[PDB]
This record gives structure tokens, C-alpha cells and sequence, in this order.
């Protein structure tokens, strides 16, 4: 949230291990996506014009 | 009679037509038209949890023969023997440094199990020994408790463990152990473990099928998924 | 149109194409598991006949 | 059976808290239990 | 010797080397390098158990 | 162009000296190197000032 | 002639009761699951013919329950 | 070590008083031989030239 | 099937000149299996 | 993996295999007759003073030979080449094949102990 | 008041003894081990296992060897599943650097509940949000009984007039 | 966890997770940990309940920087938020104020 609330003040310390903690979960596109064979054989979407 | 399959790939393929094959297809044409072992096992064996695969046990016996692959269980063996020891007597030491050369040559796969087992046997079968375990019994305060405790230290220290901290682990399921009172301490079972290292070279401590029934093989089977009395899901 | 010994030999090869179900059910279709056999009787002939106007 | 099921779920449906009661009773429990088909052979 | 070395005609000696040759000939430079596959060295084409 | 990788760092630490209350040398640096990598540290970090900010998008 | 279409050889795999592998099948069922295939929505199953199995009128290719409802639908639910 | 021992005079006296001073190990002339003699990789050389 | 078989098998092994001796065998020539017998 | 683990990389000479016989024998997994397995008997040995000998029953000849050939290489022994043989007459009886090993200026036996003989390297 | 308030103190800075720490408290004793007469070393060698119970490795071993064991099932090994796919390949990378980190990261909560660290929530019958009609305030439920045989569908309203019928 | 099959859906249960979310609380004996789970907690969705609000008052009453203005306004949102203020809530506001 971009507001402050009154509970944050009683928040954990903000610690270099816990900073860290918080990008684990951050993972790359790269990552995220894998080409296979399904995708290299793919059909067409449209109507295709020519074989 | 039977026609020839010839289920060989070598006796299918000749020169003549490996001529015309060769050309429309080789290496160049394909490359054109063509785009932590434990933990790999485990995580080899729980993707299988995934929405487009099935948990197998090929995958389960794999992840378990990488961890059980070692021999901890023999390096354990021989430093439970060597607690018992009295490090001032000089017997007890020979005994000690004896015991901890052959835990090292096992863990280093010098030697191999079977006639490590058989020097071990014939080490804790020895009269001085069993005198000197009779003694650390017989006494009423005794040092089992740290000569085990420090087994399993430098068992980390030297690198005779999978890994660096799977040796207290160990020792805290040797002492829960201990508390069933199986053997007295000092005096494993050889019978038993000559057993089983006769068999075993290395010490250790709607159905689904590969195969689907064919409509002639099978007269009346509809298949593994197919329920006769279903139910209304929510 | 063929007697039980030939259709039971061409299910049991590869010369019909035909889909097994349960052999003490009423199968897939709706008028058989509703009345069977003479429903779906009825069902055939309300198709054929009983939806024309008939002028 | 199947009259009292069908009440039972809608009253879960209309009431939310009356789940509990019903559930603990087994009144949504569906049986999956049916009549023997028709054979010949028997 | 005979039972190491089971005769074989040369018309299907030929087919079995014209077998590693094409399968050589599918393989690239590389992976040919790497697997130590040449010319004097020996390959298998078939492994299996029924 | 004319100014150092460990120039830049330098820099960064000096902007964010008073943004964790904690070890700076190393939240600060382990920030830089986050954001030399490339991590959505401004979507994770909205309590961030106009000028910490600032600092890290450039 | 026109039996040589059917004469295309099928090389063998390279290695390195019935019909049931042990393995998999005695494997528990409160922890491999009382399932005989992927539990993606039936409408991707057809009855196979001939066979006593049910395969995908897709070749692999499994889509999720998520890949047919709405996003974020409440029990996949249109 | 190769290059010192297939080096000439002027060559190999530069090379021994440049490192007369190096803590190098005291390799015998065997590694030197088994690492001169090992293939080289060459899907290590693909990957390098298509990088 | 004994520990100095072993021993003496090893050692009139390596006597050959053309077997690598292994650590052990040094280690257990320097501490010696413990003997039954003697007592 | 045909040399076992505690020889890997231990040997300094380059054996050679000789193949002594091969037999047909009954392997009976299940209450019946299972199957027949080719029983083959061979030893491998260097004219430096090391050798061994194996023997094994598998499906197939390669297999058989391949196991032989694992279980002598884990039997593998050795004798102190010296004086080229023995200087003492050994005589063993081992399930009554009783065996004499005498020394002697010249190899005397026939061809097939000669051989074993010479992969050991007892020249006398 | 005293006695009471340093038993609380006691009791407070007592660090949390581990489900495995006081089982095998309870079940060694000093005269099992032999040092009978000697409780302090028996005392010590207690609280070394005890707090040695605690750390990381010992959870992933435990865990592992539960799993060897065979002891999970499909819930857990969903669990793990999604363990596995919630950390990216850089945080796989610096957690297989330490020997145990990645392990733990996939077993978590197996060997909290191993440990039995796990909370002990109640979990009761599903509860789930009114599916009333908001213009007519009707409910629909389903009634299905002897397979495809009967069939029914109730549809339920509050009645105001206290005289509601079937 | 979300549920990505029919099976699952049957057995999300959003107002179960009340109970887990209470259990978790009360494994949770640090009242920052505590708090932040809260918050996630209340940014999810899930129904709170009476034992969650019970046991973060009766944590919150015991910290080392904790104002009585904060555990009222702590008592007022969870109270807006849909928890029924019972009587052990109740007491523990009363020795508190």
C-alpha cells in the first residue's frame, strides 16, 4: 500500500536478510516461459493464405 | 511360417537407398530445420505433482537410492565401536586408529564393504576389546556419551558424511535408539549385519498400468478411469 | 446387418468401428437409459413421422 | 432420500451456517449406490 | 573364436558399416567430437532389452 | 561515461546513507546490487522519498 | 506397388498380472493420488478405440482447469 | 611451464627470472604433458564462437 | 577371508611393482589387525 | 566399470584375456526349468606377475564374458617374479585336484597350464 | 509476589524446548548412557542435543529421512510442488550454495510438521457464501438418488407470513 | 493454497482460513511476526474472527512499544472488519484502558 498505516510502526526491523527475502520470489520472464516442441509445430491462429 | 520383421535397425538399412536418404536428410538439413543429485532426484520426483503429470514410484526409488547410496550407516558402525574405547589405555588407541583407517579407506571407497565388514568383525571379536568394553560398562560414570558425540564431530570434520550436518542427525537417532535398549553398547549384532551384507554389497538400514488391455486380449474392461457409479460433484 | 459370429469377429479385430460401454448397462444414449429399447423406438419414429405438418 | 437432499442443499444454499449442522448429519452425503442394468443373461 | 566372432556375409557387412555411416553422417561436427564417434573409432547404433 | 563502476556504487551509497536503520554497508550495498541487476525495486519499495527514488531510477 | 506404403520400418528405442508395472502400481494410494491420468478437464479425454485407455484429441499439450473458465473464476465456474 | 620447455635461451632465462620470485607449485613435466594432451571441447568451442 | 590374508595379499600385490598401493594398505601395515589369538 | 573400484586406476600393465571354455547350463529362477544361460570360464593376466581368473553364467556370450571377466579382475592375484617361478615343490589338494608346482630351469606342462603359466610369467 | 514473578522471568526467557528435544529427554536416561553419577555432564549433553535440534540441517534431515521413509503424501507432496516453484533460479542458485537452504526451501512446513512445530488450527466443514437470488431471494439445490433415477431441484424462499409450505 | 482443481475448490473454504490464520497466530509467539501476518491476512480476504481478535489484543496488550490509542484503534478495525467483540475482548479492553 502507498498509505501508512498505524500498524506499520509495530513492523519487523527492516533487517538486510529480510530485505533480501523479499525478491525471492522475483523471477524473470526467461524464467517464467519455455519454448517446446508443441510450440515449435504450432498451428496457425488465422486462415493462412499458402503452405 | 512367421514373416521377417527384423527388428534391427542394422539389417533394414542399405547403401542404395542410404544414398537418397543422405542427401534430403543429414546433419547440416536437421541443424537448418531442426531449433545435487539428491535434490535433482527430489525435484524430478514432486514435479510430478504438477496439473499435466503423475506421481510415480520409478521417481520415489530413484530420489531413495541417491540417499541411501552411502555407507554412513558402516562409518557410523565403526565410530560407535571406537566410543567405547579408553583413550589413555595404548591397546585401546592401536584399536582406535585401527578402526578410524578403516572408517576413512570405506568412506574414500578404498576398500570395499565386504572385507571391511570382515575386518571389522574380526577387530570386535578380538578378546582385548571386548575386555576393554566390559570395563567402559562395568564402570559406573563412562565416556560413551562424549566418545559419541565426538565420533560424530569429526565424522563432519574429516568429510566422512553426504553432507556436513547429516551426522548429528544421526547420532540423535543412534541415541533414541539406545534408549530401546536393543544391544548393549559397543556389541553390534555381526550375525545380523553378515546377513545383511551377503545380499546387499552396500549396508543399508482403478489401477494404473504400463502395459493397456487390448479389446482381443481383454473381452469386457472399459478402463482404468471409466466409473460405473458416479456421483454428483458440486 | 451381419449375424452375432461375424460382428463379434470384426469388433474383435480392427474391422468395425464401434465404441464399448458396459455389457449390462443402457449405454451413452439418453432415450435407451430413459425407456429403452421401445423408447427409443418411439424417439426414432417421432423423428422420422410425428414432426411434420403433413399438408 | 433425494427429496431430502435437494432441501438440504438449498437450504445451505439460502442459510450458510446451516452447512454445519446438515454436513454433521450427513444429509448432503450423495450415495452413489444404483439398481442393477439390464442383462440378458441373467 | 567362432563363437566370438559370428560370420557374417559381406552384402550385410556392408548394409551394418553403410548403418554407422549414416548415422554419422546425421551427427554434427561437434557432437561427433565430443562423443569421440570417428572414423576408426567404434558406435554403436543399437541398445536394448526385451 | 568518463566516471567508474565503484564511483557510481559510491555515489549510491552516499544517497541512500540514512534510508535503513540497520547495517548500511551492507543493505545499501545489497540495494545497488539489486538494482544494477535490474529488480522492481521501486514497485517493492513505495515508502521510498522523491529523491531516493530518483536516485535509484537513474 | 501399393502394399510398399506399408512397409515403413520402425527403428527399436535405445536403451542404457500383465500389463501392470509393479513399480508404479504398488505404489501407495494415499500418497500417489486415485488417479489414472492427468487431472485436467475431461473435455480434452476421448475413449480411445481398441484400447482400454482414454487419450487426449490433443497429442500431450495438457491445458489447465484455468485455461477454460474466466480469469479468476470462483470453482471455475463461467 | 609448455612454453618454458619448448622456449629458447633469451625466452625461458625471462620467464625463469620473472617468476623466480612467484610462489608457483612445483609441477612435474607429467600434468604439463596430460593437459597439453587432452582434446579440446568442442561444443565448449561452438558455444564460445556463437556467444 | 581374513584380515591378514588380505594384508599379505595386498602386500605381495604391490611387490609386483606394477599396482598402485592404496592408503590403507600403508595405515594398516603401520596399526595391524588385531589377533585372536596369542592369549 | 568392467575393473572394480578399489582396482580403478591401480594397474600398471595391459592384461590380456584368454578364454578357457564355454557350456550351456540351466538357470531355474521360478519351481521349473527358468531358462538356459551360456556358462563361460576365462582368465585375464599380464606377464608382469598378476592375474586372475573368472567365470560366469549369462543369457548371452558377451554378458557372460563381460561378468567373468568383472570376477577376475575382483580375484585378481599376484606372485613376486623373481627368480621366474617358484623355488620349492607346492602341492595342494583342492576338491581333489591335486596340483604339484615344482621349480624347474625350463616351463614343463601341458599347453593349457603352460599358458596360465606364462600369464603369470613363471618362465621356470 | 517474588517467587511468582521470577518463575514467569524463568519461564519467559526459557528458550522453546523442540518436540524431539523433549522426547528423547524423556525417554534417555542418565544410567542408559552410563553416566549415572554424573548429572551435570548428563544435564549438559541434554541441553548441547537440545539446542543442536533446532537449527536448519537438523529439520532437513529429519525431513529427509521421513521422506525416505515414505511417510508424506499427496497433500504433502503438492506442497512441496509448489515450494519448489515459488523461489526463481538466482535464489535456487545462492540457497544450493549453502547445503541445506535449498532443501529446506522445498520441504518447509514437512519439517515443521515432522518437528511438530505446525499450529493446531481446527478445521471444520466448509463454509461458503450465500448463493440467494438478490430480486427474488430464492435458493437452488440439488437432489440426486438410485444413479439416473430420481432427480430433483428444490428452490427455497424466506416466507414473512410465518405460513411456508412444501 | 490456491486451489487449481474442482477438488480443491471443494475444500477452499474462505472462511476456514479464519481457523488457520488463528492457528498460525497463536504458533506465532512474536507480535511483529504476528502483526504481519495480520495484515496479510486482512489484505487476502479472510473472514476474521473472534479468536483472532481475542489473541491479538491479548498480545498487543503485552508489548514493549505498544500505545492503548493504537490497540483501541487495533479493537475498532477488526470490530468494522466483521469480528463480534465477546466478552473475554471485552475484559481485556477494560484492563487495558
Amino acid at each position: 500500500s502507498n498509505t501508512e498505516h498505524f500498524l506499520d510502526k509495530y513492523e519487523p526491523k527492516r533487517n538486510a536478510d529480510t530485505v533480501a527475502d523479499k525478491y525471492r520470489t522475483t523471477k524473470q520472464i526467461t524464467e517464467i516461459d519455455k519454448w517446446t516442441r508443441y510450440d515449435s509445430a504450432r498451428a496457425d491462429n488465422y486462415r493462412p493464405l499458402s503452405i | 511360417n512367421f514373416p521377417a520383421h527384423f527388428i534391427k535397425s542394422a539389417f533394414t538399412t542399405d547403401p542404395l537407398k542410404e544414398k537418397q536418404k543422405a542427401r534430403f536428410s543429414s546433419g547440416g538439413e536437421a541443424m537448418r530445420e531442426v531449433q545435487d543429485t539428491e535434490f535433482q532426484a527430489l525435484v524430478e520426483f514432486i514435479e510430478g505433482a504438477s496439473y499435466d503429470q503423475l506421481i510415480s514410484g520409478r521417481r520415489f526409488k530413484k530420489v531413495y537410492d541417491v540417499l541411501s547410496e552411502n555407507d554412513d550407516m558402516f562409518i557410523w558402525l565403526c565410530h560407535t565401536a571406537m566410543s567405547v574405547l579408553n583413550p589413555g589405555d595404548m591397546r585401546s588407541r592401536l584399536i582406535y586408529n585401527h578402526l578410524r583407517i578403516l572408517a576413512e579407506s570405506v568412506a574414500s571407497g578404498e576398500m570395499t564393504q565386504r572385507t571391511a565388514f570382515r575386518f571389522f568383525e574380526s577387530a570386535v571379536r578380538s578378546p582385548a576389546y571386548r575386555e576393554i568394553a566390559k570395563r567402559q560398562l562395568e564402570g559406573g560414570a563412562a565416556t560413551r556419551l562424549a566418545g559419541i558425540s565426538a565420533a560424530a564431530d569429526v565424522m563432519r570434520r574429516m568429510g566422512l558424511t553426504r553432507r556436513p550436518m547429516s551426522s548429528y542427525f544421526e547420532l540423535y537417532q543412534r541415541i533414541v535408539e539406545r534408549s530401546e535398549a536393543m544391544t548393549p553398547w559397543g556389541f553390534p549384532p555381526l550375525f545380523q549385519f553378515e546377513e545383511r551384507l551377503s545380499l546387499e554389497p552396500r549396508l543399508k538400514f482403478r489401477r494404473i498400468f504400463w502395459i493397456p488391455p487390448t479389446w482381443n486380449r481383454a473381452g469386457r474392461f472399459l478402463g482404468p478411469h471409466v466409473t460405473l457409479y458416479p456421483g454428483m460433484t458440486p | 446387418n451381419v449375424s452375432y459370429w461375424t460382428m463379434n469377429k470384426m469388433v474383435r479385430g480392427g474391422n468395425l468401428l464401434v465404441h464399448r460401454v458396459h455389457y449390462t448397462g443402457w449405454g451413452t444414449d439418453s432415450h435407451l437409459k430413459k425407456g429403452g429399447w421401445e423408447h427409443r423406438w418411439n424417439k426414432v419414429l417421432q423423428r422420422n413421422v410425428l414432426q411434420y405438418s403433413r399438408i | 432420500f433425494a427429496l431430502r437432499m435437494a432441501v438440504a442443499n438449498a437450504l445451505v444454499k439460502l442459510i450458510p451456517l446451516t452447512r454445519i449442522p446438515l454436513k454433521k448429519s450427513g444429509l448432503l452425503s450423495v450415495d452413489r449406490r444404483r439398481e442393477r442394468g439390464q442383462f440378458p443373461g441373467y | 573364436d567362432r563363437w566370438t566372432h559370428p560370420q557374417e556375409s559381406n552384402l550385410e557387412q556392408a548394409a551394418r558399416g553403410s548403418a554407422v555411416l549414416a548415422k554419422r553422417l546425421s551427427m554434427t561436427v561437434s557432437e561427433m567430437h565430443d562423443r569421440q564417434e570417428t572414423a576408426e573409432n567404434p558406435a554403436t547404433l543399437d541398445r536394448f532389452y526385451y | 561515461t568518463e566516471t567508474t563502476e565503484q564511483q557510481r556504487r559510491r555515489y549510491f551509497e552516499t544517497t541512500m546513507a540514512d534510508v535503513f536503520e540497520l547495517d548500511p554497508r551492507k543493505t545499501v550495498r545489497d540495494e545497488y546490487e539489486r538494482v544494477k541487476l535490474g529488480l522492481p525495486v521501486h514497485l517493492k519499495n513505495p515508502q521510498y522519498s522523491l529523491g531516493v527514488s530518483q536516485a535509484v531510477y537513474d | 506397388y501399393y502394399w510398399s506404403r506399408y512397409r515403413m520400418p520402425t527403428q527399436m528405442p535405445k536403451f542404457d498380472n500383465e500389463f501392470i508395472d509393479p513399480i508404479d502400481d504398488k505404489f501407495p494410494m494415499s500418497i500417489r493420488g486415485p488417479l489414472v491420468r492427468p487431472d485436467v478437464p475431461e473435455d480434452q479425454y476421448v475413449d480411445s478405440w481398441y484400447i482400454c485407455t482414454s487419450m487426449t484429441h490433443h497429442m500431450g499439450d495438457y491445458r489447465p482447469w484455468s485455461a477454460s473458465a474466466p480469469p479468476n473464476a470462483f470453482r471455475f465456474r463461467p | 611451464k609448455r612454453e618454458l620447455r619448448f622456449a629458447g635461451p633469451v625466452g625461458r632465462r625471462a620467464i625463469q627470472e620473472e617468476l623466480q620470485a612467484a610462489e608457483l607449485p612445483e609441477v612435474l613435466d607429467e600434468e604439463v604433458n596430460r593437459y597439453h594432451d587432452l582434446k579440446l571441447n568442442m561444443m565448449e568451442i561452438e558455444r564460445e564462437v556463437k556467444a | 577371508y581374513e584380515p591378514w590374508e588380505h594384508m599379505k595379499r595386498m602386500g605381495r600385490l604391490v611387490g609386483t611393482g606394477f599396482y598402485i598401493p592404496p592408503e590403507w594398505y600403508n595405515h594398516f601395515r603401520m596399526f595391524p589387525p588385531i589377533n585372536h589369538n596369542f592369549q | 566399470d568392467l575393473i572394480p573400484k578399489e582396482h580403478r586406476g591401480r594397474f600398471l600393465c595391459n592384461f590380456q584375456l584368454n578364454i578357457v571354455a564355454y557350456d550351456m547350463r540351466v538357470v531355474k529362477f521360478s519351481p521349473k526349468d527358468h531358462r538356459q544361460w551360456i556358462y563361460c570360464v576365462l582368465y585375464v593376466g599380464s606377464g608382469k606377475g598378476i592375474a586372475g581368473w573368472g567365470r560366469a553364467v549369462a543369457p548371452s556370450t558377451q554378458e557372460a564374458k563381460k561378468e567373468a571377466i568383472r570376477e577376475a579382475f575382483s580375484n585378481i592375484i599376484a606372485v613376486d617374479l623373481e627368480q621366474e617361478g617358484p623355488m620349492y615343490p607346492v602341492r595342494v589338494n583342492a576338491d581333489g585336484v591335486r596340483v604339484l608346482l615344482y621349480p624347474a630351469r625350463r616351463i614343463v606342462a601341458n599347453f593349457r597350464v603352460a599358458d596360465i603359466l606364462c600369464a603369470f610369467g613363471f618362465q621356470h | 509476589e517474588a517467587q511468582a514473578l521470577v518463575q514467569r522471568t524463568l519461564e519467559c526467557i526459557s528458550r522453546p524446548v523442540s518436540a524431539a528435544s523433549r522426547q528423547l529427554s524423556r525417554t534417555i536416561t542418565a544410567e542408559a548412557v552410563g553416566l549415572d553419577n554424573a548429572p551435570g555432564h548428563y544435564t549438559n549433553f541434554l541441553e548441547w542435543m537440545g539446542r543442536l535440534t533446532e537449527t536448519r540441517a537438523f529439520k532437513t534431515e529429519h525431513a529427509l529421512f521421513e521422506f525416505s521413509r515414505r511417510k508424506f503424501n499427496r497433500d504433502d507432496v503438492r506442497v512441496m510442488f509448489e515450494n519448489y516453484r515459488l523461489m526463481s533460479k538466482a535464489t535456487l542458485l545462492a540457497d544450493s550454495a549453502d547445503s541445506y537452504s535449498h532443501f529446506y526451501t522445498v520441504l518447509k512446513d514437512f519439517a515443521r510438521k515432522v518437528a511438530g512445530e505446525d499450529s493446531r488450527h481446527q478445521i471444520g466443514v466448509r463454509i461458503d457464501e450465500a448463493e440467494v437470488d438478490p430480486e427474488t431471494g430464492i435458493a437452488v439445490g440439488r437432489g440426486c438418488a438410485d444413479g439416473e433415477k430420481y432427480h430433483f431441484t428444490a428452490l427455497l424462499r424466506e416466507n414473512r407470513d410465518h405460513n411456508g409450505i412444501i | 493454497l490456491e486451489p487449481c482443481t474442482p477438488r480443491e475448490w471443494l475444500q477452499f473454504s474462505h472462511r476456514n482460513l479464519a481457523y488457520a490464520y488463528n492457528g498460525a497466530l497463536r504458533a506465532c509467539h512474536s507480535l511483529p511476526s504476528m502483526l504481519l501476518l495480520y495484515k496479510e491476512m486482512k489484505q487476502r480476504g479472510v473472514k476474521v474472527d473472534v479468536d483472532t481478535m481475542n489473541v491479538l489484543l491479548t498480545r498487543a496488550a503485552r508489548h514493549e512499544h505498544i500505545q492503548v490509542d493504537d490497540v483501541f484503534l487495533l479493537f475498532d478495525e477488526l470490530v468494522a472488519l466483521g469480528a463480534r467483540p465477546d466478552l473475554a475482548a471485552a475484559e481485556t479492553l477494560h484492563t487495558v484502558l
